[PDB]
C-alpha cells in the first residue's frame, strides 16, 4: 500500500504542474507532452528509497 | 478523526517526490558531468535521440523548481512551509558543494585556479580516505539520508521529539556506507542488474576503491594504476579493475561493511530509547541499504 | 529611527545581490547552452582556461543556492521572507520556463519527441512576433523588471500600495524591449563595445530581427535567409547580416522603440496618480533602458 | 552613493558564504580561493541594474 498512495499524489502533483504550464504560462500541448515524458522518464524507474522513507517515518510517528 | 492520518500521509508523500524531483534534478546533471551512457535502463537524459544537452541542462533546472512549485502548492496553508524550505534548500546547496568536491578531486587543489589551465593529477596525493569522506558526506549523504528522515518528522510536526545529534550520525554512517556500495557496483556489478554503466575509473574518480587501493598498495601497483586510469581506453580500464581485484578490496569491503553494520545497531539503540518509533524506521531504512544489489 | 532606513536600505542591498547571483547563475549557463564565447569583455565562465565545463555546470548551480543562503542568512527572522521566496521561485521557475521556449525554437514543435532525433526546422513556420513575445516574456521580463521592482516593494513594506495590473503591464513591456535590444546589439553591435560575440544567427534563434524580416521580407530574401541561417560559416553569417540591412529593419526598430515609449510613459502616468514614488523609480529603470548603449 | 554600499554588502555576502563554507563544509583554502574567483568573475562586471533597481525602489519609498 505504501507504494499504492504514492503513485496517486504522482499524478496529482503531475497534473496541477503540467496543467498550470498549460493555463499560466501559455504553454503549447506539444511542449507540454515533452515535460510528460520528461518528467517520467527522470522522476520514475528507480525505487524510491528516498521518497518512501518519508511516508514510512510518517505513518510510525503518528501514534 | 482519520483526517490528520489522511493530511500527514498526503503531506509525506509530496514531500516524498519532493525529494525524487531534487534526486531527479541532480541526475540529469550528474549524468552531463559524468559523460554517463545509461541510467535505469535506458539513456541517460542528455544522451536521448530528441534530447539536445542545452536543453537537458535546463530540463534539470525545471525538475529543481518543480520541487518548489509542488511544495508551495499542495503546504501552501501549512505551518511548517517555511522550516520546511529552508532546510530542504541547505541540503540542497550542501549537495552541491558535494559535487564541487566530486568534479574537482582529479586537481591537485593547489593549483586550482581558474585563469590557468592544468592537467588530471599525475601523483593523487588527494584520494586519500579523508578527502573521500567529505566528498561522500556532503555529495550523498545528507540529501540521500538525512533529508528523507526530517521530512518525515516535519510533516508529522514531531522533529523536536528525536535526538538529532544521533540522528545525523546516523545518516552520516548510512550514508557514507551507500556510497562507498555506489562505487563498488559502478566497477563490479553488472550493467544490466544495474541499470547503468560505470564511469568512476574513465573520469579518474576519487572512488572508495580508488583511495582504498592506493593507500594499501606497492610502488609497482600504484605506478600502474597510475599509468592505467582516467582514461576511455578498455585495455587501461580493465587493467585498473584487475588491480582492484588483486588488491582484495573485497576483503576490504567487507571489514568495513561489518564496522559499519555494528556502529549503526548501536545508534539505532541509543534511539530506540526515547524514539521507538523513529528507530523502528531508520531500521528499515538501514534495512534497505545493508548489503543491496539494486 | 533612521534605522528602518538602515534596515530597509540593507535588506534592498541583498535583495539586489539575489537578483544579481540569479542573473548570474542564468548567465553562466545561459554561455554553456547559447555555445558563447565571451562576456563582460571577458571569457565565458565554462570557456576559462582551468574551468572544465562540468564543473561550470555545477558553479552555476552553487549560484543558485548562494541566493537562498544569503536570504536565510539575513532575513531568518522577517516577516516577508515567506513570501519574498515565493515570489523569487516563481520568476526563477519562469525564467527557467521561457528559456525551454528559446532553446526550441528552432525545432517544429510538433515534432518535439524526446525518443526520436530532430534537425533545425527548414520551413521556420514558428518564427512569428507571437512566439517571440512569448520567449522573451518569460525569459527575461520576469526577473529584469518585474521581480527587482517587486523586491523593492516587499523589503520596504509597500507591496499593496501600488497598482500591481499596471506594474505588470510596465515591466512586460519594457521588459519585451530590452530583449529586441539584446537581439539588436547581439548584430549590430561590435563585440568589443557589447562585452559578448554574438550567436544568434549560428545558434538559430528566434531573434526579434528573425522574426521581423520573415514577417515583411519577399519569398527571394526568405529563401536566401533559410539557406544561410543556423550555420557557423563566417561568410554564411555576413549574409543573414545583410539581409537585415537590406530589409530596413533598422526603421521597424525605431518605429517599435517609439510605440513602446508612449505606451511605456502612459503607465508611468496610470502609476503617478495614487503611487509617485514608486512612479519615480519606475521612470529611472525606463531611463536606464530606452535608447541604452550598453 | 547607492554603488558604494552596494559593494560594502557585497563583501559582507561574500564573507558569510565563505566562511560558513570553511568552517561548517570543510573547505579547504584553495577551493575557497576558486570560489572567490568565479563570483567576482561571474557577479562582478555588469551594470548592475536589477540590483540597483531594487535599491532605488526602496529609497523612493520609505518616505
Ligand atoms: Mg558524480
Ligand atoms: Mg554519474
Ligand atoms: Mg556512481
Ligand atoms: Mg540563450
Ligand atoms: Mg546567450
Ligand atoms: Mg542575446
Amino acid at each position: 500500500m505504501p507504494m499504492q498512495m504514492f503513485m496517486q499524489v504522482y499524478d496529482e502533483i503531475q497534473m496541477f504542474l503540467l496543467e498550470e504550464l498549460e493555463l499560466k504560462f501559455d504553454m503549447d500541448p506539444n511542449r507540454v507532452r515533452y515535460l510528460r515524458k520528461m518528467m517520467d522518464t527522470t522522476c520514475l524507474g528507480g525505487k524510491y528509497n528516498r521518497g518512501l522513507t518519508v511516508i514510512d517515518v510518517a505513518e510510525s510517528l503518528l501514534s | 478523526d482519520g483526517a490528520r492520518r489522511k493530511r500527514v500521509l498526503h503531506d509525506a508523500c509530496v514531500c516524498g517526490w519532493m525529494i525524487e524531483f531534487l534526486q531527479a534534478h541532480y541526475l540529469v546533471e550528474d549524468d552531463i558531468m559524468d559523460n554517463s551512457v545509461t541510467r535505469r535502463g535506458k539513456p541517460c537524459w542528455y544522451r536521448h535521440p530528441d534530447v539536445t544537452v542545452q536543453c537537458a541542462i535546463n530540463d534539470g533546472l525545471l525538475l529543481k523548481s518543480w520541487t518548489h512549485m509542488m511544495a508551495m502548492h499542495f503546504f501552501a496553508d501549512r505551518p511548517f512551509l517555511q522550516d520546511l524550505l529552508c532546510r530542504f534548500n541547505r541540503v540542497d546547496y550542501t549537495t552541491a558543494v558535494g559535487q564541487l568536491y566530486d568534479v574537482t578531486s582529479m586537481f591537485d587543489s593547489n593549483k586550482l585556479d581558474p585563469d590557468v589551465s592544468q592537467p588530471t593529477t599525475t601523483d593523487f596525493a588527494e584520494f586519500t580516505l579523508s578527502n573521500y569522506k567529505r566528498i561522500v558526506k556532503y555529495k550523498t549523504a545528507y540529501y540521500t539520508y538525512l533529508l528523507p528522515l526530517v521530512m518525515g518528522l516535519i510533516v508529522s510536526e514531531a522533529l523536536p521529539t528525536v535526538d538529532m545529534g544521533v540522528t545525523e550520525e546516523l545518516a552520516m554512517l548510512m550514508g557514507e556506507y551507500f556510497q562507498v556500495q555506489d562505487d563498488v557496483m559502478d566497477c563490479f556489478t553488472p550493467p544490466e542488474r544495474l541499470g547503468k554503466v560505470g564511469t568512476d575509473i574513465q573520469d579518474a574518480k576519487c572512488s572508495w576503491l580508488a583511495v582504498t587501493f592506493l593507500a594499501k598498495a606497492s610502488s609497482a601497483q600504484v605506478a600502474e594504476f597510475k599509468a592505467n586510469y582516467g582514461s576511455g581506453d578498455s585495455e587501461k580500464v580493465a587493467t585498473v579493475r584487475r588491480l582492484y581485484e588483486e588488491a582484495d578490496l573485497q576483503g576490504d569491503y567487507v571489514a568495513y561493511e561489518a564496522a559499519v553494520a555494528e556502529q549503526v545497531k548501536e545508534l539505532i539503540e541509543k534511539l530506540r530509547l526515547c524514539s521507538p518509533g523513529f528507530a523502528a524506521s531508520v531500521e528499515t531504512l538501514w534495512g534497505k541499504t545493508y548489503k543491496r544489489q539494486k
